[PDB]
């Protein structure tokens, strides 16, 4: 009766959820190269009036995409460097005692061994220092820890892994939508959507227990989880103020280069210059014991105004789980965080010792090991704690006192909080509608 | 202003069709040596081209070519959406509309293809006459 | 029914042109790691696109664009095939026809290109008038 | 004779547009094994396709499709080139002309896009009437 | 006079012969991955009325395409596994005698040797069993057979090469045409052509002399050859009924894992549990001596109603030529087929012993060798003999008695019979014809 | 007032300078394969009437493109061949004295050493001859020269690097423009431009000091430089007549193949058959001392009619700088060119001894070395000297006598003179112009 006909339109502003490959883009570092295409210096962020969309940070393929690419890049940049297979020999070791402080006793070992020279038919006696974490006893015979499980390679002493903020950008035909609501918590509709060409800069920082160098929420400390109720799930906490942490490795180190083949050099840790001290991190007591008060108030929102909130130490397991894995300056620290989670909250300078390790299983895989060459001199790091990874045990439904503990994580979780506001969609420009025109 | 019309009504949004159309088509040794990232960049570029061309081929087949708006001779079925024009062009977005039509997409496309085949045969015969 | 008209006469086969046209344009880590099979899949896809576009460019140049059937102003040479219409459109397939014409393909294409260049100049001058 | 008209005047060069257009679109195990030269040949081919398509999309948007010469309704601004026609079509090449216009290229393209959007809306409304 | 004009048509159903790359597609196996793209569960097979085309199975590039890809995939899946270079040492060997049956005497050797441990500076004494085919005498000193010619690697003990039916599918712009006539024999016109998206499933089975697990002809046993007359060419015979063959390796095997480096494991054959017996295959006598009768009748069609047909044993050459190469369960068998070809035909349970080999030159190339890890327990295989590869010598033009022998082949020949009915063509949608219209 | 409108044209013959990837194309050699796509046998060279363009040979990316690709191809063709790491052992060496001419005394050394056999646990005593340039003293103990710096591999004794003329061809959308003026000298406008599909054939010849086997100018000897005035820059001289040079390595060599692993063969130089003589090159005195006269006349054009021109010997530095690096027959020669540049010019058979080296650092990089297997029999080379690479020192502004010396170069310079006439541009087919038409 209406006599309407199908009219075809092309260029219709309609889109559907999609999963594609984002291409990277920055502004001797590995991310200096794998993010060359410069971002626009003035990204074209477009506010969309009257657009509401559903977001889900726990099902975000951008998180998965970053994870795959960080690992893939990592193992490509180290591909051409010298293998340390020849170092997997029987070592003769003793304790380092020369000016070692009492707190470090037995931590370092002085090992001598028979290793080849550049000529196939000649050997040399060399020695180097190792941290005890990487040396396994076989009266003085020791083995490197990776020898019964994996191949060990030397990280290229030229390749930098200092985090670089990187941006993800959409390919043609795609767009990245950003959630700009306030107090968005993981999932559900976000009645404030803006379209961008690229994400903000995100640093590919790797850590456990404490989240470092991210965005500081916006208004208030926020608690997010896939489930909350199910204690098997993690709770991510994002701070609205940084807690500054100062970490150091005080020993003044030197290096020696040992030929292990024709054009193949091994970097060994030499004698420590001066007094030998323990690595550690400083957290301001008066900032931490205030920042947690904000976390506690937000937890009561879900756990009860009259409940008891307790922060306990970490649980059992290996260093990668029970300690704070901290990568800084090029060295790997394993810090003891028990001094940060020791309190009971009711309704009404902190020093963390650290260990240093050189043989690192960078990703939880079997068959590879990375040797981190030592850094000359001393190192000091300054960083922003921007959040927590917490787990929960009990209370709630039984008898008060929910216990929260710092936990480990899946790597992804450290990026999940920054990729949090973004979703990838594809544009579908064709569509039809009834009109009054006929050819 | 690429998706700026997203919250606009279907009628108002008809004025930005070139804004969306122009954005649907568009290092050195790093990607060439890292022959594991190049063969992502090539895949991304090839796909964008293929998607663009599939849309252009459908428009061509339906008799709509080189235009953003085309009238066709296929009548609208009230059974695909029993709404009047004042419910569609005003107070409704294109995103909402797609949800209303979705299931009938293939019916409509098939009808558009058939209409053009008949139109082309008639043109050839009329010109010969 | 992609090649269903293959045994049909040339005339009858003119009704399936969209059947053939729609089929001329169209894992994860396995092909990405096996960077010796990916760079076959990309080659296959790139070639399909290039072949499609070469045909579209010729149609565009000849003045036939967005259509499956186009009349042109180039006269038929009886020397290319001295047959009447009842020998061509009926009782003959397109496959047989291609064999009959083959050698004159380039002559015809060259003539179509020249015709369009003259037609476009005339349009520009007529509009200015 | 691909660039044969390069020294011709702008007017005379209008007769070779198909000469230039036809040349803008177009081993085994060696390149497949030497997966460091293949992913140059694919890049070269993909780029040629993308460049071709970007030009075709602009022509389509401006309302000029399937033609080498199109009149448009955007008036010429004497401020883009205050020359008369006998200075442009005669005694000047296209290469020289591009230097004369260069800075105003984006203004002209934006105007052509706007003109077509208005023309298409008018066609839809006129047909409904 | 007719006043006709050129009319341009696009979408014309015309095609030309072409050679392109087909992409694979199935429904820890290597073909689980290199054939992911699923086929349509209901392939769109279209019968073409009144279409006759010329086919040629001897010039079919689909056969060549499969061959290149089977080899290419094979050497990629085994690329990351451990090399066995360190095993190429002087071995001290003796005979295995503990409960060995008389028929197996001297077949197995017990070899001990000095091989390194995970540490560069330590050695271990280990021993393993080898089949005599892979051990070469240098009074008890032996070498592995590949040491003077090629590098040896261990097949990955996780990668499966069990044949998977795979399908080939056409890329856009191409189609695969199938010959559906009856009694089509290699070459010439096939007045029954159907168009398909993909081929039927073909299993990438590798064998010599006997063709296994293919399609069982259709109506009658068929004999096909490139030439027939020229005895230099092979004759392929396709059966219209399977002959069931049951093969086994009865020895109950065990395995031991030997460290040969850091994260590098070698799989050795350990002691045999229980009685040691000879590997063998069973062919039903009453099926074979009937199936050949059909083959003989078809041969008389080309060789004479009153001639004499004789089936003789294989000729000289290495195992890959003179025996039936059979790959089953992951182990490589070399079976003696003389018991199958011992008869004279005129107009009017069979046990095949087998040998087992572990160092396999999988393709006829120089410089590589594959070590097949042993399978624990015992294996039994059931398969369908679907055809023969035969050669001919004499008779015909001289003095009766054509002799037929099982022969070897080019690998391709085992796929040639399944890819037999398919041809690849490209579509050329543009064409012109005279009409009465003018613009 | 004119009432003109914008008219859009597509297919406009306009272009802009551009840098893209050229694809190669020829007519067991590496360039037999990396230049398969055949050129058109009759290239479509189109003269452009009234076209003048600016060319610059010193900024030509085609030169850079060739350089990158020659190196890239070089290191790919040698990728799969055997490493000679096991040869880096302590050598016991003495002098070769048996029938050695006096001029060659001490040039060759007879070295014996302990190298492994195909079995990991066995050794063999072998010996081979080396040229003294590749052997470094550690009373008789010697090391191969690359052992303290780089990995050494054996050039594949099957791969040919004989120069093949190759052509560069433009990709779709691009064209190569050729400068066809006469007496064009490096930079500036060239009022004679022709369009080509591909370049002429250019042989990828590598040399120092003397330019071999190129194009012989056209009318007169030409001198080209980036600057001329700045003596820090090189001067390239292109001859209008060849000077024929005959080079040889007279010693009749043999070879022996030594197993160094399973399937791994090393090619050693065996005893010299007959008398041992010095390698050398012949330049005709009466051609050279005439060809330089032309060079001198052209130099006076820029340096003064009444100045003094002196040709002096090369300066200090290593062989790759101070000698004529000549690659011929597959062997590497280092020839002494002092006999060619020893004269003072005012207004009014030459024998060059050569050394042979086997361990070659083919490109100026650190960490790789190539071993060139010896050639059996003797070799003789005939080539065309087509030009010079000269440097200048003083005179001009101080007190007469400009001194010219043969110099080294950047590799690129040997191709720079052939890629000299070509420029790459891209076509931009869209444009607009005012007309009198309206839709
Ligand atoms: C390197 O330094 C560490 C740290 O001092 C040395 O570890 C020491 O090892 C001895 C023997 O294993 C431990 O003594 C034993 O303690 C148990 C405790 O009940 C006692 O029952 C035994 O009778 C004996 O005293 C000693 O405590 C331990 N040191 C510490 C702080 O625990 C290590 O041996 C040194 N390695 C060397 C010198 O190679
Ligand atoms: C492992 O078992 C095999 C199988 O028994 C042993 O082979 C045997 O080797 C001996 C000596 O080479 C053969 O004996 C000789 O036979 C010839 C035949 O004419 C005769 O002239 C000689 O005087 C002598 O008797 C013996 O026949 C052969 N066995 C068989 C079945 O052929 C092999 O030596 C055993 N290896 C060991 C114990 O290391
Ligand atoms: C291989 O042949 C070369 C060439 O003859 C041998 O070199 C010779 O080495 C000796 C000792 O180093 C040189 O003699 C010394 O010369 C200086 C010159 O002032 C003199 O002061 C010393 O008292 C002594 O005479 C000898 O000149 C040198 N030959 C030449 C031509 O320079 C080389 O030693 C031979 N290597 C062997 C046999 O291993
Ligand atoms: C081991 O320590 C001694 C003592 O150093 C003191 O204690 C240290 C913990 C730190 O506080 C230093 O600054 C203190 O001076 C070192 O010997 C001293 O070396 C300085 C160097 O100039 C010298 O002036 C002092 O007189 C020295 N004192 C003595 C008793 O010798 C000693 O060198 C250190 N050993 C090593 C290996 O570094
Ligand atoms: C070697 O064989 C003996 C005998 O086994 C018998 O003969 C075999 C061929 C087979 O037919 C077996 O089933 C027969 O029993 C093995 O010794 C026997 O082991 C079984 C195990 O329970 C035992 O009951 C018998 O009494 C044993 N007989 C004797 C004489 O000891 C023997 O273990 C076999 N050796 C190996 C290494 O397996
Ligand atoms: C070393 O040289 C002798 C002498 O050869 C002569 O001088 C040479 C430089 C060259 O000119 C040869 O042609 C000369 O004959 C070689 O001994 C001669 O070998 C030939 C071979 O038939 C023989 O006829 C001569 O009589 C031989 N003369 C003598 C004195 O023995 C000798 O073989 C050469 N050594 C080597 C290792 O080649
Ligand atoms: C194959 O050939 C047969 C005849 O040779 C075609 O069948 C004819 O189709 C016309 C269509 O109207 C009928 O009028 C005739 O009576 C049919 N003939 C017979 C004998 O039945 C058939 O259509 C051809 N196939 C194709 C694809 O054209
Ligand atoms: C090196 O080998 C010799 C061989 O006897 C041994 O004595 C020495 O202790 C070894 N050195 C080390 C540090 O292992
Ligand atoms: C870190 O060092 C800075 C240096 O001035 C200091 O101000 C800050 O308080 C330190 N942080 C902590 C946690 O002590
Ligand atoms: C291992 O080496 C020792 C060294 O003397 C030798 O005696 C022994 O027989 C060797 N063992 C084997 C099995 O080769
Ligand atoms: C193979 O084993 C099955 C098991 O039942 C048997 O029926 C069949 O006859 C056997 N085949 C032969 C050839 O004996
Ligand atoms: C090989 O090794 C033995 C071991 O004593 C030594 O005597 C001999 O001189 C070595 N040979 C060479 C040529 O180095
Ligand atoms: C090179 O050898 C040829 C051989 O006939 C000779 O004619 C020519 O003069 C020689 N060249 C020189 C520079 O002597």
């Amino acid at each position: 009766a209406e006599n309407l006909w199908v009219t075809v339109y092309y260029g219709v502003p309609v889109w559907k959820d999609a999963e594609t490959t984002l291409f990277c883009a920055s502004d001797h570092n590995v991310w200096a190269t794998h993010c060359c295409v410069p971002t626009d210096p003035n990204p074209q962020e477009i506010h969309l009036e009257n657009v509401t969309e559903e977001f889900n940070m726990w099902k975000n393929n951008m998180v998965e995409q970053m994870h795959t690419d960080i690992i893939s890049l990592w193992d490509q940049s180290l591909k051409p460097c010298v293998k340390l297979t020849p170092l997997c020999v029987t070592l003769q070791c003793t304790n380092v005692t020369n000016n070692i402080t009492d707190d470090m006793r037995g931590e370092l070992k002085n090992c001598s061994f028979n290793m080849t020279t550049e000529l196939r038919d000649k050997k040399q006696k060399v020695y180097s220092l190792f941290y005890r974490l990487d040396v396994v006893q076989i009266n003085k015979e020791y083995r490197l820890i990776n020898c019964n499980t994996s191949a060990i390679t030397q990280a290229c002493p030229k390749v930098s892994f200092e985090p670089i903020p990187i941006h993800y950008c959409a390919p043609a035909g795609f767009a990245i939508l950003k959630c700009k609501d306030k107090k968005f918590n993981g999932t559900g509709p976000c009645p404030s959507v803006s379209t961008v060409q690229c994400t903000h800069g995100i640093k590919p920082v790797v850590s456990t227990q404490l989240l470092l160098n991210g965005s500081l929420a916006e208004e208030e400390v926020m608690i997010r989880s896939e489930n909350i109720t199910n204690n098997a799930k993690n709770i991510l906490v994002q701070f609205n103020t940084p807690v500054q942490i100062n970490c150091t490795r005080p020993n003044n180190n030197t290096r020696k280069s040992i030929r292990i083949g024709p054009g193949q050099w091994f970097y060994a840790t030499g004698d420590i210059i001066g007094d030998i001290r323990q690595a550690h991190c400083n957290v301001s007591k008066a900032t931490w014991n205030e920042t947690l008060g904000k976390v506690v108030k937000q937890l009561r929102k879900h756990f009860g105004n009259n409940t008891i909130i307790r922060f306990a130490n970490s649980s059992g397991g290996d260093l990668e789980v029970t300690t704070h894995s901290f990568n800084c300056g090029g060295e790997f620290f394993y810090c003891n965080t028990s001094g940060l989670f020791n309190s009971t909250w009711i309704s009404n300078s902190i020093t963390l010792p650290c260990r240093i390790k050189q043989i690192i299983n960078m990703w939880q895989r079997i068959g590879q090991a990375m040797y981190a060459p030592p850094i000359q001199g001393v190192i000091r790091c300054v960083s922003n704690i921007t959040g927590l990874i917490l787990t929960r045990d009990g209370g709630s439904t039984n008898s008060t006192t929910e216990t929260f503990r710092p936990g480990g994580g899946d790597m992804r979780d450290n990026w999940r909080s920054e990729l949090y506001k973004y979703k990838v969609v594809k544009i579908e420009p064709l569509g039809v509608a009834p009109t009054r025109c006929k050819r | 202003g690429f998706l700026g019309a997203a919250g606009s009504t279907m009628g108002a949004a008809s004025m930005t069709l070139t804004v969306q159309a122009r954005n649907l088509l568009s290092c050195q040794q790093h990607l060439l040596k890292l022959t594991v990232w190049g063969i992502k960049q090539l895949q991304a570029r090839v796909l964008a081209v293929e998607r663009y061309l599939r849309d252009q081929q459908l428009l061509g087949i339906w008799g709509c070519s080189g235009k953003l708006i085309c009238c066709t001779n296929v009548p609208w079925n009230s059974s695909w959406s029993n709404r009047n024009l004042s419910e569609i062009w005003d107070n409704m977005t294109w995103l909402q509309w797609d949800k209303e039509i979705s299931n009938y997409t293939q019916i409509i496309y098939g009808l558009l293809e058939e209409s053009q085949n008949q139109q082309e045969k008639n043109e050839q015969d009329l010109l010969a006459l």
